[PDB]
């Protein structure tokens, strides 16, 4: 079971 | 107006650096929601005010069964709160996670249920940009509703292209790991990494160094456990043809591709809109304030105000009722 991830930008 | 104090605050559903998603209780009518409570001093900072709008804007402008609808969009002196319908069942992720994989007929569910809506998107001109496990709820009844859509593009029709490097490390599209320009094809690679994760228990590609990651997500062949179906192959390898032009509903009639492939044989399309396909899984819940599929690591946290003009958002505010 892979960690969270973060959404990002730019 | 609407305001922080029309709604009791009950659990902490999500947290991180914009801000985080509380379970609420609308004082007025004793209804339950969710509400997204951004910090607009950080909003600001990392120069995203542009996303804000968009979310708001595409929340405001869209329904369909799969996706979230917001209830209000309001905001105070330092902060932005979108009330949603609370989705119950949790994310996908809390799911997938739980059970570890899912049987092919289950994640042909989930993915009939986001293909309905990234149809919708599309024919609406809107890339959603963020396709991925956390970003895909379940409501009380089992059902998709894809959140958060902060990082959406509107204006994109029939082979319109954006320029912004953005999305989730893992769930990257080649191309946009390339420079200039890519097409609204990025949401059926999203699709098929979602899809990969539900029938073989992981990420197509991954390692903790992002340098490593996106040179798999460009250079290396993605590889299928041997039992796996040779429809369900095709599909994940259709979906994620590096190629977009090459790609599964990366030609001019976008998700009819996808629609009309094999692995979706079974599914009659017209039944996936209107709820008529039965989900294999039903959320436990025994009352509203139940956060059973959410993690204990947020909704242990005890509740609390952080201690910190024209600093008004303009073109954010909404009703349903008034619109
Ligand atoms: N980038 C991650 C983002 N997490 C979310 O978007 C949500 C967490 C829990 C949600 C939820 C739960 C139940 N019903 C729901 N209905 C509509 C949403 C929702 S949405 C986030 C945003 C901002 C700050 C932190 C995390």
């Amino acid at each position: 079971g892979r960690p969270r991830t973060t959404s990002f930008a730019e | 107006k609407v305001t922080m104090n029309d709604f009791d605050y009950l659990k902490l559903l999500g947290k991180g650096t914009f801000g985080k998603v509380i379970l609420v209780r609308e004082k007025a009518t004793g209804r339950y929601y969710a509400m997204k409570i951004l910090r607009k001093e950080v909003i600001i900072a990392k120069d995203e005010v542009a996303h804000t709008v968009t979310e708001s804007r595409v929340l405001q402008n869209t329904r369909h069964p799969f996706l979230t609808a917001l209830k209000y969009a309001f905001q105070t002196h330092d902060r932005l709160c979108f009330v949603m319908e609370y989705a119950n069942g949790g994310e996908l992720f809390f799911h997938l996670s739980r059970e570890r994989v899912f049987t092919e007929e289950r994640a042909r569910f989930y993915g009939a249920e986001i293909v309905s809506a990234l149809e919708y998107l599309h024919s609406r001109d809107v890339v959603y940009r963020d396709i991925k496990l956390e970003n895909l709820m379940l409501d009380k009844d089992g059902h998709i509703k894809i959140t958060d859509f902060g990082l959406c593009k509107e204006g994109i029709s029939d082979g319109a292209t954006m320029k912004t490097f953005c999305g989730t490390p893992e769930y990257l599209a080649p191309e946009v790991l390339e420079d200039n320009d890519y097409g609204r094809a990025v949401d059926w690679w999203g699709l098929g990494v979602v899809m990969y994760e539900m029938m073989c228990g992981r990420l197509p590609f991954y390692n903790q160094d992002h340098e490593r990651l996106f040179e798999l997500i460009l250079m290396e062949e993605i590889r299928f456990p041997r039992t796996l179906s040779p429809e369900a192959k095709s599909l994940l390898a259709g979906l994620l043809k590096k190629d977009p032009k090459q790609r599964l509903g990366g030609g001019p009639s976008d998700a009819k591709e996808v629609m009309e492939h094999r692995f979706f044989l079974s599914i009659n399309w017209q039944d996936v809109v209107q709820k008529k396909l039965l989900p294999p899984f039903k959320p436990q819940v025994t009352s509203e304030v139940d956060t059973r599929y959410f993690d204990d690591e947020f909704t242990a946290q005890s509740i609390t105000i952080t201690p910190p003009q024209r600093t008004h958002f303009p073109q954010f505010d909404y009703s349903a009722s008034i619109r």
